[PDB]
RNA sequence: CCAAAGGCUCUUUUCAGAGCCACCCA
């Protein structure tokens, strides 16, 4: 399409606009303002391809963060169990956090939770001695998805801040409480891979928000709010014409990514796992 | 030693015609150096991320024959 | 010399667009 030439002729004329002259027609059209100067060139970009040619897409996106037990010096070869199952719910129509859910877990092998890790995720000892099993809790994680209509009514997918939540925690968590990895949560949209792609722009959360020109709302380490904040970023992105998509997945225990190259994937409705 | 597999080098002429096959390169050629763009050896060894970048830097340089 | 360059891969949106790996996740 010949409107696609004019496109790649003002995507170069953005690309030698300086940090200031950016800022300027930004404002100029009442966008955003905040940010380095790769967020604002690819701001303006989306602006101008938007306005140059004038769903399909999840309704609903669940951002998960957990929080485990750990140990003074991180080590590489640690057993860790979840402690804290966060979910949030952002509309993708509405923009807006719909709902969240949050639960404790009561870790079965490491149950007394180390002073580093008590002190990193402001998680206590009574908060976790009176928190139930990883099942159980998965078991109320699921229902309330139901609940939410997700997988049958809304076309949702999974988000997370790396690829650790669920290849990682999720998966031990599940081979230590002897049930099956979740089929729902097989395939997920990692925030970090898209931020990078997106913005050409290492990735922290602190990080992502730094260069977008936001400051951190809530305790960092709090599996709600640092999901909360992961949502910010995700608002912020759509917002920027960014097309969140599913691009990792668990194949054979083993990640994978997926390609941007095929129809969007809608995550099947939650169902709790089986034991064995 | 140069770069010798078929596969790159076809691939970087492609690149390479991208850029010539522009008419700012041939308002080039009708007028025309040490800032005239030079367009990237292919026989060079280079990485793909080097490569790249010169291809890139290259085809927005002809077009000082345009906007 | 210079210039280019993290290692790679796709596309005529080629003054341009897209992706994988590495790095990062408590």
């Amino acid at each position: 399409d010949p409107v696609y030439k004019e496109i790649a002729i003002t995507n170069g004329c953005i690309n030698r606009m300086s940090k200031e002259e950016l800022r300027a027609k930004l404002s100029e059209f009442k966008l955003e303002t905040r940010g380095v100067k790769d967020v604002l060139k690819k701001r303006l970009k989306n602006y101008y391809k938007k306005q140059k040619l004038m769903d399909s897409y999840y309704d609903y996106i669940c951002i998960i963060d957990f929080e485990a037990t750990c140990e003074e010096g991180n080590p590489p070869e640690f057993v860790h169990e979840i402690i804290e199952f966060p979910v949030v719910l952002l509309n993708t129509h509405t923009l807006e956090i719909e709902d969240t859910f949050q639960q404790y877990v009561r870790p079965e092998i490491n149950t007394q939770l180390s002073d580093f890790c008590i002190s990193l995720t402001g998680i206590t000892q009574d908060q976790v001695d009176r928190a139930d099993t990883f099942p159980q809790v998965l078991k109320k994680v699921i229902d309330w998805m139901k609940l939410k209509e997700l997988g049958t009514k809304y076309k949702y997918s999974l988000l997370t801040d790396g690829s650790w939540d669920m290849s990682k925690f999720l998966n031990i968590q599940c081979q230590l409480s002897r049930l099956k990895y979740p089929p729902f949560a097989k395939k997920w949209i990692n925030i970090r891979k898209s931020y990078g792609n997106f913005y050409k722009v290492q990735t922290k959360l602190t990080i992502m928000l730094e260069k977008l020109g936001m400051d951190y709302d809530g305790r960092p380490h709090c599996g709600l709010d640092d999901s909360k904040n992961i949502a910010r970023i995700a608002v912020r992105m759509l917002q920027d014409g960014c097309e969140l998509r599913i691009n990792e997945k668990m194949h054979a225990g083993q990640l994978m990514s997926v390609s941007s190259s095929l129809p969007i994937e809608g995550t099947p409705p939650p169902q709790m796992p089986h034991f064995r | 030693d140069f770069e010798t597999d078929e596969s790159v080098l076809m691939r970087r002429q492609k690149q390479i015609n991208y850029g010539k096959n522009t008419i700012a390169y041939d308002r080039y050629i009708k007028e025309v150096p040490g800032i005239h763009p030079k367009t990237p050896n292919k026989f060079k060894k280079y990485s793909r991320r080097s490569w790249d970048q010169q291809i890139k830097l290259w085809k927005v340089a002809l077009h000082f024959w345009d906007p």
